[PDB]
């Protein structure tokens, strides 16, 4: 339906991006499983720098 | 923990209790910190001063006083009735 003025990116998708995505993802999973709930909306500082460094796997996703 | 013994024992004090009302003392933690702030005050007699502070992301007095007071009988109520009822939310910020 789209003419090839769009596909820029085409031709990246098909190198080793899906090992970079692989391994991206696995860090926003440990970065899961090392955050630490808190009672009553408690916080340290830890789980301060997981909330921003979420912005950073919400944009390559 | 008697009075003869207490006072025979040290110089008389300007005590401070600074509990801590944030989100992670809520559970069993608070119980154990309002029965001790209890049985703390309960080691103090007349010649002592006395007040309650909490703090959590903000410090701010637990009772009406607002500065040390005597610790008499009459006090010391005061200050045990007031600590009965802290609640635990919010941050913790030590500086504060
Ligand atoms: C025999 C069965 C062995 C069971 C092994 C299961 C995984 C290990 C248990 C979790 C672990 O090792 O630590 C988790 C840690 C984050 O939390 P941590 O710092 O350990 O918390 C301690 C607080 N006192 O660090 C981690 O979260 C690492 C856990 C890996 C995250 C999931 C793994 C990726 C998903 C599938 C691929 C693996």
């Amino acid at each position: 339906q789209n003419p090839l003025r769009k596909a820029c990116i085409s031709i990246v998708e098909w190198k080793p991006f899906e090992t970079i995505i692989l391994l991206t993802i696995f860090a926003n999973c440990v970065a899961l499983a090392v955050y630490l709930p808190m009672p009553e909306d408690d916080n340290n500082s830890l789980n301060l720098g997981l909330e921003k460094l979420e912005y950073f796997f919400l944009t390559v996703f | 923990r008697r009075p003869w013994y207490i006072q025979g024992a040290a110089s008389p004090k300007d005590m401070l209790i600074l509990v801590d009302v944030s989100g992670s003392v809520s559970g069993l933690t608070l119980k154990l910190i309002r029965t001790s702030v209890s049985e703390m005050l309960e080691t103090l007699s007349d010649d002592d001063f006395v007040n309650v502070a909490s703090f959590n992301s903000n410090a701010q007095d637990v009772s009406c006083f607002q500065h040390l007071v005597q610790a008499n009988v009459r006090n010391k109520k005061v200050l045990k009735d007031a600590v009965n009822n802290i609640t635990a939310k919010g941050i913790t910020d030590y500086k504060k």
